């Protein structure tokens, strides 16, 4: 598998701007910011095992296809069912395990990249949820 | 294989070298121009506002006015209060601002409830209250001549005189600049009109000159290895084309075509009237450049292949071009001299087809113009400037004793004096004919000019917009007592540079409507079918509205699907569409007095009806000389109003954004700076700068917000105890928003 189209489109905007001159080439010496944009967690050590990797010519420059396969070497394990779990339980108020029905469905409309009714009446139906039912999201995340 | 671009985007102090002479001749009389300071001037109408503010609290009647005025009045305190970092202005703004607050928390609860609420989202709390009709009432300059009783200074009367419109206008650098960015968004019912006594006021130019006459003056620079500074060898070419003539297809212009067995076209340019070697060898060296570069900057064109470029003697092309149709018109185009210069290239079929031939389907047209778009503006980025892409002329009464040239601008509001709508059209249908754009991509690229060149005093700067870089002249204008021309224009001297960037971009999209639009006409002419009319003309109008959105992406960055609806916020495309469809055809001229203005009516929904005084021809339409249709009456404005509307949402947003965002780079090295541990000080001013670093974020944006709410978190932890009362609901929904992302971009699993 590849990242999906809205992935390169969220790292295009963003490294489209970071480009302080606008001539298709971010400097290195501020790579470890514009990472921070992308959901990234960094520390100083693979900051500069990336620099290394890079720029051992010393130009330090940086382009759309290498920025893209680099940030695909970062994104080849950060992320797991943890981060997703929490990710959900910014909404579980109480600390029982469990999420409302309604509260998901107006989140999942009202906000980022807008879904569809259909898709996301699909998302409870097939999670097996009742509708007067309590969301298990950790229970949920396992079956997803 | 690293795809990068050899021009350099920088800031430089002031163009103004090696300019026209800032003077003016009239009858003899030699009179000078002096400049307005813009943010002088403005800054002293702040000032003036802040003791009118002081004057009417004072005055005890805060009754006098309606309410939303009063909310208004506290929003922009507070917001003023916030944008300036002066410490001791800021304590005297705020405790000009809290008996406002005094009043409102107690007489008009609902209001104030509505602020409150208002407070919380954002720390530039003046920008989400004007994204309404609300702007309209011009607030502070009423306030202004209510409580200013002194003589007003003569440059701030000259001020207001150009920018009466709104009360937005008076905001400093930062807050302007998120306004005019956050009037996009799916929020934002703002309209750039306004009525008052069945006179109808635009100001959609008016937007875009008052951000412009903001920003540092632009300053380009080639990179060494770059075509027009690298002094490449001459060509050398030994390869001839022995020609015959049982193998040509036809003749167009100056340009013969002969079939290959590859099913390519290999053609013969001969050199113009006057066109010396100078151009040919030009057009050579260009095309061998942009196929060196074809992968490095990734354009999309099937793009032509040079062979050679030498003399041959006229008799021989004469003699071989003798057997087709058009023989007298070729036999005129070539110069009278026995030695001419040739240039032969290879390219596939598609290349002499222009774009706007009727024999092409809709999809076909819908990725061919896609792909022309696309190109133009990549090029564009790179350095290269295409002025010749088609000649689209004002008039030709006053061609050469008139300033502009007879050169149609299309911001010709922007460019002049007192010029306000966009101006007629003349001979159109013929106008671009002979369009530079064809269906396999760009063509005949010979005329290009270094956009170094848009900056400086070249030949063609100093050709065509004069007026520009001379410095306004007007009656009124003069002062008697000064005997010096005094201005709010004379200042776009030293920032016309800024001027004639976006007049390129909004003078490139004009062609492609024209194209376009004399595509649909021309195939549409022989149609019975009414359902099927309207068929042809939406989908050129969505075709344009796509253009647009090709152009803002590879500019500034946006993604296009974000961008098309930050468009389709200001021009409606069913207006758009409908103009066009009415506009273009013959079809009207065939109408009575009453039938057109029942039209006209139907199809301005909110406008007023397009007023014009000139008699129809029949089968043609408006006409000056009686055969070529144009584009409006006699001496007035285009008809293709939401044309105008939507050129000028294309730059604002450009300009806008780009402006913005070196605004929003401003804060975060200032917050950075704030968090290291250079600048020092406690948590409330961590906090405020912080607050400011989320409210000049792009509109609509996600990851922007992102990174701020990382900064926000790790100045949290840094102050331990500090309060957090203001600051947790505005984070709390960003916080919200990422999570739902982060969900949403999980479930994209849904497949196999
Ligand atoms: N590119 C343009 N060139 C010329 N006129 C334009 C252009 N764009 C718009 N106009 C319109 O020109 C109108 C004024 O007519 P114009 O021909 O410029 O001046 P005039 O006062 O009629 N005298 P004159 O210039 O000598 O013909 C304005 O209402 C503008 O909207």
């Amino acid at each position: 598998d590849q990242l999906t189209e809205e992935q390169i489109a969220e790292f295009k905007e963003a490294f489209s701007l970071f480009d302080k001159d606008g001539d298709g080439t971010i400097t290195t010496k501020e790579l470890g910011t514009v990472m921070r944009s992308l959901g990234q967690n960094p520390t100083e050590a693979e900051l500069q095992d990336m620099i290394n990797e890079v720029d051992a010519d010393g130009n330090g420059t940086i382009d759309f296809p290498e920025f893209l396969t680099m940030m695909a070497r970062k994104m080849k394990d950060t992320d797991s069912e943890e981060e997703i779990r929490e990710a959900f339980r910014v909404f579980d108020k109480d600390g029982n395990g469990y999420i409302s029905a309604a509260e998901l469905r107006h989140v999942m409309t009202n906000l980022g990249e807008k879904l569809t009714d259909e898709e996301v009446d699909e998302m409870i139906r097939e999670a097996d949820i009742d509708g007067d039912g309590q969301v298990n999201y950790e229970e949920f995340v396992q079956m997803m | 294989v690293k795809q990068y671009y050899f021009a350099r985007r920088g800031e430089t102090s002031t163009h103004d070298t090696s300019l026209p002479p800032p003077v003016k001749v009239l009858s003899g009389r030699s009179i000078p121009l002096k400049e307005i300071p813009f943010e002088a001037t403005r800054n002293e109408l702040v000032q003036i506002y802040l003791t009118s503010i002081d004057k009417l609290i004072k005055s005890n009647k805060l009754n006098s006015i309606p309410s939303q005025q009063i909310a208004s009045h506290y929003l922009f305190l507070r917001s003023l209060a916030n944008s300036e970092t002066d410490g001791i202005k800021k304590n005297q703004i705020l405790s000009l601002a809290k008996p406002l607050g005094t009043y409102l928390a107690s007489k008009e609860p609902h209001v104030w409830k509505m602020i409150n609420e208002l407070i919380e989202k954002s720390e530039y709390p003046i920008i989400h209250y004007l994204k309404n009709n609300r702007a309209h009432s011009n607030f502070m300059l009423a306030l202004i001549h209510e409580y200013h009783k002194e003589p007003l200074t003569k440059n701030q009367s000259a001020f207001v005189q150009k920018f009466r419109d709104s009360s937005v206008f008076l905001f400093p650098n930062p807050i302007y600049t998120a306004w005019l960015a956050h009037s996009y968004d799916e929020d934002s019912s703002f309209n750039p009109m306004f009525r008052e006594r069945l006179s109808t006021n635009f100001y959609h130019s008016t937007l875009t000159d008052n951000l412009l006459l903001r920003t540092e003056p632009k300053e380009v620079t080639l990179s060494s290895e770059h075509h027009y500074k690298k002094e490449k060898g001459p060509i050398d070419s030994s390869f001839r084309y022995q020609m015959s003539s049982d193998r040509l297809l036809r003749i167009q212009g100056r340009t013969l075509l002969f079939s290959t067995p590859q099913n390519d076209v290999v053609a013969v340019k001969v050199q113009k009237k006057g066109e010396p070697k100078s151009t040919l060898e030009e057009e050579f060296e260009m095309a061998d450049y942009l196929l060196k570069h074809q992968r490095r900057l990734d354009v999309h064109s099937k793009l032509p292949q040079p062979l050679g470029q030498y003399s041959v003697k006229k008799s021989e092309i004469l003699e071989i071009s003798r057997g087709s149709l058009d023989f007298e018109r070729f036999k005129t185009l070539i110069d009278d001299s026995k030695d001419l210069e040739v240039y032969v290239y290879k390219a596939p079929q598609s290349y002499f087809t222009y774009l706007h031939d009727k024999n092409q389907d809709l999809e076909d047209l819908t990725a061919s113009v896609k792909t022309n778009v696309h190109d133009l503006f990549v090029l564009l980025r790179e350095g290269i400037v295409f002025p010749q892409l088609a000649d689209i002329f004002h008039t030709h009464f006053g061609e050469d004793e008139r300033e502009d040239k007879g050169r149609y601008q299309a911001l010709v509001q922007l460019l002049n004096v007192l010029q306000f709508q966009l101006g007629r059209i003349d001979k159109w249908q013929k106008a671009v004919e002979y369009v530079n754009l064809r269906s396999s991509g760009l063509a005949d690229l010979g005329d290009s000019l270094p956009i170094t060149s848009l900056f400086t005093s070249s030949d063609f700067t100093k050709h065509y917009f004069s007026e520009l870089l001379t410095g306004g002249y007007h009656p009124t204008f003069f002062d008697k007592s000064s005997g010096t021309a005094n201005s709010l224009f004379t200042g776009k001297r030293r920032l016309f540079g800024n001027y004639l960037y976006l007049n390129t971009i909004a003078e490139y999209l004009l062609v492609i409507q024209l194209t376009l639009g004399s595509y649909g006409d021309k195939v549409t002419r022989d149609m019975m079918d009414k359902p099927k009319k309207e068929a042809v003309w939406r989908e050129l109008a969505n075709v344009m509205f796509t253009s647009c959105a090709e152009a803002i992406h590879i500019m500034t960055g946006i993604p296009q699907s974000r961008a098309l609806t930050l468009l389709k916020q200001r021009a409606n495309i069913e207006k758009h569409f409908r103009q066009t469809q009415f506009w273009m055809t013959p079809d009207y001229s065939k109408l009575d007095e009453d039938t057109l203005q029942m039209e006209q009516y139907s199809i301005y929904s909110g406008e007023p009806e397009y007023e014009f005084t000139d008699k129809l021809v029949s089968g043609v339409g408006l006409s000056v000389d009686g055969v070529h249709q144009d584009l409006g009456g006699y001496n007035r404005e285009s008809p293709l109003r939401e044309l105008e509307k939507l050129l000028y949402a294309t730059v604002t947003l450009i300009e806008g954004t780009m402006q913005l965002d070196k605004e929003f780079f401003k804060q975060l090295e200032q917050v950075e700076k704030i968090l290291s541990g250079e600048i020092k000080t406690d948590a409330n001013s961590c906090f405020e700068a912080v607050a400011q670093l989320l409210d000049l974020a792009r509109p609509g944006c996600h990851f922007q917000k992102r990174l701020v709410l990382s900064y926000y978190e790790e100045a949290k932890l840094k102050y331990p105890s500090a309060p957090t009362d203001a600051y947790d609901s505005r984070f709390q929904v960003v916080a919200r928003t990422n999570a739902a992302i982060t969900i949403q971009r999980f479930w994209r699993e849904a497949r196999k």
